C-alpha cells in the first residue's frame, strides 16, 4: 500500500512534490464565469498574511520538528513569505458558449516518516501554500455537470506525485 | 423541493456559483468597445473588502457568524469578507461591428439547513462573493427605442453552472467521543454516561481494511455511520488514531428512526476516520458499541443499514417504515422465519416495497467456524410490483437486499408478506 | 416629447441605463497620441475619491430622497464606492499613420419623476460613476476634424437608453 | 489670427492636444526595441501628481486659479493637477529591424481670453497635462554621423490633431439674475436698479416652445442671448426653473455696440435654460425685458438682431455698422419707408454690404390680428457687389435678413442706399 | 578626435542624446532565463529613491552648475524625478532553445564644453536616469558567448549619439 | 582549475547568471497549465527586499561588507538587498496537450579572490539576487509511478549562459598617488617615502596619444600598468587630471617577480587614466619613476614588459622565470651581448621557452637622434621546439620578444641558450 518503503529504518523528510490540492476547499476562492469569445482572467497573491501552512502533526514529529527539517534540506518557505509572488489564469471562452473557471491553491506536500521493517509507522504532514490552479468547462442552465468538477474528496497532486527524501539525524 | 436521502442533522449545501441579485443590483459596469478596439473591466483588489450576502430563518441560532462557522466546518473556507484572488476582463471588437462588455459581481450560494426527519426546520443562505460574471455581444444602438420596462423582483438569478453539492457537517451542540486506538478485529466500546443527555459522534479507525458489523448489544438504538472526508492519507500513527479535527462528514449508512432495531455492516478502510452517531440513550443503563470484522460475503451487504423484522409470527401484511437509502444504495432486512427448524416446515412469503421501488436480492443466512455465508436464494427487479411468492424454511434466517432505483419519498417501506 | 410617460399617477424611481457621458466634459482626462502599428493603452480607477456622483434636484426630490429612492431598487452606488474597480481600452495605431483617443467618464442616469395624467411633471436626475469610454480618430496636421468629435453639448447615452421604473410608495 | 464673430466676454478656447516642450524638455525616454521583442512605456500612476504649465497676461486678475476657474465653468474640468488615468505604450519590433519608441508628456492648450470689440485685452494659456504621445521609427544607426545641431527655440508644439472649440463662459464680475417661473407668451421683467453699476444675465426659460421677439421697451440698449450649454434634459418643473448653475454659455443672437437699436427674433426651445445679458443701463428710470411668443413666419428671421434703421428721409448712402454674425448666421435690417402710406407712393433703394459678403432676402412685414407675416420681395445672392434697385412702398415696413457667407472683417457694414 | 567642434569660443551645454549605457554595470540588475516558447518580461520604476544621476564635474563646471544649466534648456530632470514612470520588454524563447536576458538602465548624456579655438578645453559629464534596455542571447549548456555581450568597457549610446548645444551666458 | 594570468592582487569574476541551490530550495512554484489555457507566475515586487547569498574563506577579513565593496569598485553594483526590477513569465498552452511551468528564483555568482603568486589564498562567494528561471514542459501524467530518489547534495547549479568574466580591483590597502598634470613627453616622477611601508598606485594620464617607456632609474623594481575601465570619454581638463574614483582596473602589463629588472612599453591613450603599481621599495633611497615618449618601430613591443637579461657571459643555459602573458599577448627580453663592439665578433645563441609555447621575434635594438629603432633578425614559430642557433654581435643589443600561444603554467620559462 502507501506505508511500503524501500528504507532503512528510521526518520526522513520526504518532498511529496508540488502540485498538491487539498480536500474540498475547491471553489473557497470562488469562480468566473464569461461568454462568446471573451477572455477572462484569475489571478493572486499568496502574500504571508493569506497563505498559511497546513500542519498535521503526530506524536514523534511536532509542527518544530516539521518545520525546521523541512527548511533544513527544502525550499526555506518561512523566508520565502516575506516576498509577494503572483500568478494569473487566462482563457478565452467560446464563440456562442458560456464558460466557468474557478481557481484554489496549490502545495507542496512534504512529509515526516518513521520507518521500520520497509513499512511507515509513523507519518506526519505538511502542505506549504505554492500557488495556483484553475479548472474550467463550457456550460449552459440546460448542462448538468459531474460533480467531481467542483469537488475534491481526498487531497491529490495534480502533477505526477514524488519521493524525494534524506534521513534524519540526531 | 426533491427528497434528501440524509438522516437528521446539518448540511451545508454549495447551491453554485454566478448567483447575482436582480435589477443589475452587482453591474460594476458596461463598455462600449468600438470595432478595432479592446476593452477591459478589472477587479484589482486595490482594497480586499468583499460584501458577502446573508439571509436566515433563524437569527438567534442560524446567526451569520454561526453559518460562516458551518461553512468552515464543511469547505473549510477561510475568508468570508476580504479577498486578494483578481479577475479580469478582456474583449476586443471586430473590425464590422461594436461590442457591448457588462460585468457583475457573483457570490457562490451555500445553504445551511437543520435536517429533521424529512424536514428542513431551520435554513440560512449565504452568498459568498465570487469572482464576476461578464457577458459580450453586439453593441446596442444608440438610437434602439426605449421600451418602459417595470423593476423586476427583488432578488437572486443563477448564472454559473448547476451545481449542488451536499456536505454534511458534525453537529456542534453533539459531543465528539474517541477511541484513540484503532480498533482491532473485535472491540466493545462503553458508551459514557453523557449520553443520557444527548446524542454523540464516535471518532475512530479500523486497524485492518475489511468489513465490519457494528451495533448496540441489543440491536437499539440504531446507529449512524460517517467517513471523515479528507481524513485519508494525512498524518498517521499505526499505534495511535491522528486526529484533524476535519468537520466534514459523508453520510455512508444507518437510521434516526427509534425503533428501528439493527445492525450495521460497511466497508472500512484503515486509512481513513470514521464516526459514528450513537442517539441519546435516555436510560441509566450503560449502553455498548460492539465491533466486529466480518470474513465471508456477508460484504454483500457492504455499507447497508440491517433491520431486524418483528412480529412475523401472524399473517398477511408485515410494513416497515424506514429511511430510504438514495438511489443506488442499500438497505437491508433480517428475518428469522416464526416456528422451529426441520428443513421441510416451511412458510410462503412475498417481498415487496410500498413508496420507492428498487432492485431486490434474498439470502439465506448461514454460520460456520469460518464466519457468516449468504447463499442466494432468488433475485428480484422489481419490487414494487412484485407478486411472486417463495417459501423460507421456519426457525432459518433470511437477510433481503434493496438497492433503491426509484427515489420518490423520504421512506422506503418494506412489505414481508406472509402467505403461510 | 419626453415627459409623455404611460404610468399612472405617482412618483417613480428610473433606470435611465448605464453609458452616459456628460456634457462638455468629453476631453477633462486628456488625450493619447500614437503612430505606425503602435499599441495605445488607456485605462483608469473610479476610486470613490475622484468619481464623485452628480446631483440635479427639484423640490419634491432633494438628494437624499433620490439616493436612499434610488440604492433600494437599483446598485448601491455608495455601498460599491469603496472598492476600486478598473477600466482600460487600447487600440493599435494604423501602419503610417497617427492614433488619437480620448478618455470620458460613463455614467448610470437615474431619475425621480413624478407624473400626473401620463406626463412628467417634476424631474430630479442623478449620475452614478460608472465606468469610460474612448474615442479614436486617425490624423495628420493636414486633417480638419468634425468638432462634434471632440465635444458633447448635450448629455446623451452612447448605448441605447432605458427606462426601467418602480413606483415609490409612502 | 482671424475674426472672431461672437460678444464681448471671456471665452476659453479648447486649442488641441498633444502640445508639448520643445527640446525634448517634455521627453519622458525612448526605448531601443530589438527585433523580435516588445517594449513598453508606462504612465502607471503610482503617483497621481501632473504638473500644469501656465502663461498669462495679467497675472493680477487672470491669475492661474482664476483661469482654472474659467477652465471649470466651461468644460467642467475638476482635477487640474492630479490623474489617475492611465496611459501606456506597447510596440513589437519585427524580425527583420530595430525600433525606436520615444514617448513624451503632453497637454491640452486652454486659452482664456478677454474678448473686448473685435480685442483680445487679456490673455492667459493653461496647458492641462495630458496622456502622452509615442513615436515609434526604425532604430537609428549607433554608427549614424552626430550633426552639431543648435537648440531650438524655448516653446511649444501641437503634436495632436487640429482643434480648435470656443466656449463661452458668463462673465463672473457681472451679476446673475432669474425669471424662477417659465415665461408664457407674453411677460415683462423690470430690470433691478443693480443694472446702473453693471451689466447682468437673466437667466430663464420659455414654458412653450416656439419663436419669440425679446427686447427693451425703446429698443435700446441692444440685447445678447445665450444658450446655458447642456442645461437641456436634466432636473425639470413644469412650475419651475430648476438651477444647474451652468456657467458655460453658448452665443444665439445679439450685439454690443451701443446705438443699435433692436430687438431679437430667436428659436427657444422649453428643455433649455436661456440667458439674455442686459447692458449696463446708466440712468435712473427703470428699464424694461418685454418677451413675447410669435405665431407666424416671422420665424424666417430665427435667431437674429433685427437693427431698426433710423435717419433714412435723405438721399444717398445709409451705412449701418454692425458686429457680423458667423458665416451661415444672420443679421437682419427693419425699414419704414419714410413718408406716408398710399400703395403707389414709393422709393427706389438698392441694398448692400461693405466689409463681409452674403445673401440678402427682402421681406415686407405686415400685420395681421394674427401675428406678423411676412412677404418676400425678391432675394439677393451677392450683396458686396449688388445695384439693382427695387422701389417700397412709402410709410411700409420692411426687413432685409443677410445670411453672411464670409467674415473677412469683424463688423458688417450694411448700406441702404436711396436713390429717390 | 572627440574634442573638435565646429562653435565659436565659450561655455556650452550639450544634449549628446538619450540611449546611454553606463561601462560595465551591465547585468547589475540580473538576468532572466526561459526556453521552449515561453515568454519572458523584465521591466522597472525609476522611482526617484532608485534611478539616481551621475555627475563628473570639472573645475569651471561644479555640479550645481552642470543641473542648472541642463534643466533650463532641456528635460528638468529634478521634477520629472518625483513621478515614477515604468517601462518593459519581453520576448518569447524558441522552441526548443534557452533564452537568455538582462537589463540594465539607459541615460541621456549632457555634456558642459569650454570651447576654445574649435575645441574643447574643458568637458563636464552628467548622466540623467532614462529608462532602462535589455539583451538577450539563445544559449545552451554547450555555448561558448562573446564575453562583449556581457561587458561594456566604455561609456556608449546604443542610439544614435547626438550634439544638441546652446551657448552659456553670464 | 586554469591558469590565472594576472598580477597578484584582488579580482572579481562574475561568474555568470542562473545559479540557484539544489533540491528546489530556490522553486517560486510550478503552475499546470490546462490546454488552451494560458499560465503566468510573477515577481511584481510589491515588497523590494531580496535575499543574498553569501560564503566566505575568511570572514575577518573578506566579509560580506567587504566583498559587497568590491563588488561595487569592479562592476559599480548598488543595491545588493533591493529590487525594484520586475520579471515575469507567460506560457499558453497548445489545444492537444497540457503544460508544466515551473519557476525559480536565480543568482549571478561573483566570486572574490586574493590572487597571489598564481595562487590564490583567500576566497569569497557572493550571490547577487537575480531575475529568475522558468521551466516549461509537457504536463506530467498525474498517474506517472513514483520513485524514491534521495535528495541531491547541497550546493548549487548553473543554469545560465557559459560566463567567466575577470575585473581587478585597486586593492583597497595600497594608497592611491595622483600625477595631476597630463604627463609631456619626458617625465619624473619621485616616489613618496609611504613606499617604503607598502606598495601604492599612481594615477596618471599622458597629453599625447602614444608609446611609453615607463620604468624605475635602475630597472627596478618591476613595474605594473593598469587602465582605469570605463574612464575614456568622461569628465576631461586639458591641464588637468580629472578623477572618477574608478577603481576598477584592467590589467595591462608588468610583473609581480623581484629580481624582474626591466621596463615597460606600452600604447596610452590621452583619453584614458592608467594606474602604475609600484611595489613596496624597503629602502631609504628615494627611488623614481621615469616617463618617455617613444617615437619610432620601438611601438612594436607595444604592451610588453622588457626584462632585462643578466650573467649572460657563460656558456650554456641561462634560464629566466617569469608571469606568462596571456594567451595572444606579449612578453619581451633585452639582451646586451658579452664582449666589445666590432662587428665580426659574434656569439651563437639558441631562443627558447619551457613551459608555454609562443611565436617569436628577434629585434636587434639601435640608437638614432630620432630615437631608437628595431630590426626584425627573425623570426619562429615554434620556441617551445627551436633548434635553429643564431650569431649575434658582442657588445650590440637585442630584444626578443614573445607572443604567447599557449599557457601551460603560470610562469613562462625563456632560455637564452649560449653556444659560443
Ligand atoms: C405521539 C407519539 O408518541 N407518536 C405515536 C407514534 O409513535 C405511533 O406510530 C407508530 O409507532 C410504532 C412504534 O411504537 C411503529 O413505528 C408504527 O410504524 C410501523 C412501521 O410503519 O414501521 C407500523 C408497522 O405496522 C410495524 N410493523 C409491524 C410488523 O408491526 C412497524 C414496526 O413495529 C417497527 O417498524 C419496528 O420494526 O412500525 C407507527 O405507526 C402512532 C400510531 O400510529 O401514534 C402516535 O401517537
Ligand atoms: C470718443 C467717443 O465718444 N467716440 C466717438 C464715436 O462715438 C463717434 O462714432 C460715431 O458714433 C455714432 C453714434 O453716436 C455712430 O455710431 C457712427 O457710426 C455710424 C455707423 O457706422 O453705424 C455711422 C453711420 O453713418 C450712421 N448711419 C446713419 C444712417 O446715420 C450709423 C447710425 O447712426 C448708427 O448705426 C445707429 O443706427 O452710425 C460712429 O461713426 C466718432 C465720430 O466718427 O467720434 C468719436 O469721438
Ligand atoms: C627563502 C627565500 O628567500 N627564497 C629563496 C629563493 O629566492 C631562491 O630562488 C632563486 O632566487 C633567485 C633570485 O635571488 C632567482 O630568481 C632564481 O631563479 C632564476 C629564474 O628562474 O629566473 C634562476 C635562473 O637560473 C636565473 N638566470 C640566470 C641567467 O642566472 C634567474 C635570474 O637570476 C633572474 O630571473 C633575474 O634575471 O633566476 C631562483 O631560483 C631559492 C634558490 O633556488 O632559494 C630560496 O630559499
Amino acid at each position: 500500500s502507501i506505508n511500503n518503503v524501500n528504507l532503512a529504518d528510521g526518520n526522513y523528510v520526504v518532498n511529496r512534490g508540488d502540485g498538491w490540492i487539498l480536500s474540498r476547499q475547491n471553489q473557497n476562492l470562488g469562480g468566473n464565469i464569461s461568454n462568446n469569445g471573451c477572455t477572462a482572467i484569475v489571478g493572486d497573491l499568496r502574500i504571508r498574511e493569506t497563505a498559511t501552512p497546513y500542519y498535521y502533526p503526530t506524536a514523534s514529529f511536532n509542527e518544530e520538528y516539521i518545520k525546521n527539517n523541512v527548511q533544513n534540506v527544502f525550499a526555506n518557505f518561512t523566508e520565502a513569505s516575506e516576498i509577494p509572488i503572483g500568478f494569473e489564469f487566462s482563457k478565452t471562452a467560446p464563440s456562442n458558449k458560456s464558460l466557468y473557471m474557478y481557481l484554489q491553491y496549490t502545495y507542496i506536500r512534504y512529509e515526516i516518516i518513521k520507518v521500520l521493517q520497509n513499512t511507515v509507522t509513523e507519518r506526519a504532514v505538511l502542505y506549504v501554500p505554492s500557488l495556483g490552479y484553475v479548472k474550467s468547462i463550457e456550460f449552459n442552465s440546460e448542462e448538468q455537470i459531474d460533480k467531481n468538477f467542483y469537488f475534491t474528496s481526498q487531497d491529490k497532486c495534480i502533477l505526477n506525485e514524488k519521493f524525494i527524501y534524506k534521513k534524519i539525524d540526531d | 423541493q426533491t427528497i434528501l436521502p440524509y438522516p437528521n442533522g446539518l448540511y451545508v449545501i454549495n447551491k453554485g456559483d454566478g448567483y447575482m441579485r436582480t435589477n443589475d443590483k452587482d453591474l460594476i459596469g458596461t463598455l462600449l468597445i468600438e470595432s478595432s478596439t479592446s476593452g477591459s473591466i478589472i477587479q484589482p483588489r486595490l482594497r480586499n473588502t468583499t460584501r458577502p450576502l446573508f439571509n436566515t430563518s433563524n437569527p438567534t441560532i442560524f446567526s451569520q457568524e454561526y453559518t460562516e462557522a458551518r461553512l468552515n466546518d464543511a469547505f473549510n473556507i477561510q475568508l468570508f469578507n476580504t479577498s486578494t484572488t483578481l479577475f479580469k476582463f478582456v474583449e476586443e471588437a471586430p473590425t464590422n461591428k461594436n461590442i457591448s462588455m457588462k460585468v457583475y459581481n457573483t457570490y457562490e450560494k451555500y445553504e445551511l439547513i437543520n435536517y429533521q426527519n424529512g424536514n428542513i426546520d431551520d435554513k440560512a443562505e449565504y452568498y459568498l462573493p465570487s469572482l464576476g460574471k461578464c457577458e459580450v455581444s453586439d453593441a446596442p444602438s444608440p438610437q434602439a427605442p426605449v421600451v418602459e420596462t417595470p423593476v423586476d423582483q427583488d432578488g437572486f438569478i443563477q448564472t454559473g453552472p448547476n451545481e449542488n453539492i451536499i456536505v454534511g457537517v458534525i453537529n456542534p451542540s453533539e459531543n465528539i467521543e474517541e477511541i484513540s486506538t484503532p480498533i482491532p478485529d473485535d472491540y466493545t466500546y462503553n458508551i459514557p454516561t453523557s449520553i443520557q443527555n444527548n446524542a454523540c459522534y464516535v471518532l475512530f479507525k479500523v486497524n485492518t481494511t475489511g468489513v465490519y458489523k457494528i451495533t448496540t448489544k441489543n440491536n437499539l438504538p440504531p446507529l449512524i455511520i460517517y467517513e471523515a472526508i479528507g481524513s485519508s492519507n494525512r498524518n498517521m500513527n499505526s499505534n495511535n488514531l491522528s486526529n484533524d479535527n476535519i468537520k466534514a462528514i459523508k453520510y455512508i449508512t444507518g437510521l434516526n428512526r427509534s425503533d428501528a432495531k439493527s445492525y450495521l455492516i460497511v466497508s472500512l478502510f484503515k486509512d481513513k476516520n470514521y464516526y459514528i452517531r450513537i442517539p441519546q440513550i435516555s436510560s441509566s443503563t450503560t449502553s455498548q458499541l460492539i465491533f466486529k470484522r466480518e470474513l465471508g460475503n456477508i460484504s454483500d451487504l457492504a455499507d447497508s443499514t440491517v433491520n431486524i423484522l418483528d412480529n412475523l409470527n401472524t399473517s398477511g401484511t408485515h410494513y416497515y417504515t424506514r429511511q430510504s437509502p438514495d438511489v443506488g444504495n442499500y438497505i437491508s432486512y433480517q428475518l428469522t422465519i416464526p416456528g422451529d427448524f426441520n428443513n421441510i416446515a416451511s412458510s410462503i412469503f412475498s417481498f415487496r416495497t410500498r413508496n420507492n421501488q428498487g432492485i431486490g436480492t434474498l439470502y439465506r443466512l448461514t454460520e460456520s467456524i469460518n464466519g457468516y455465508n449468504l447463499i442466494t436464494i432468488n433475485n428480484y427487479s422489481d419490487l414494487l410490483n412484485n407478486v411472486e411468492p417463495i417459501s423460507l424454511l421456519n426457525g432459518a434466517t433470511y437477510i433481503f437486499r434493496v438497492k433503491v432505483t426509484e427515489l420518490n419519498n423520504y421512506n422506503i417501506i418494506f412489505d414481508a408478506y406472509r402467505n403461510s
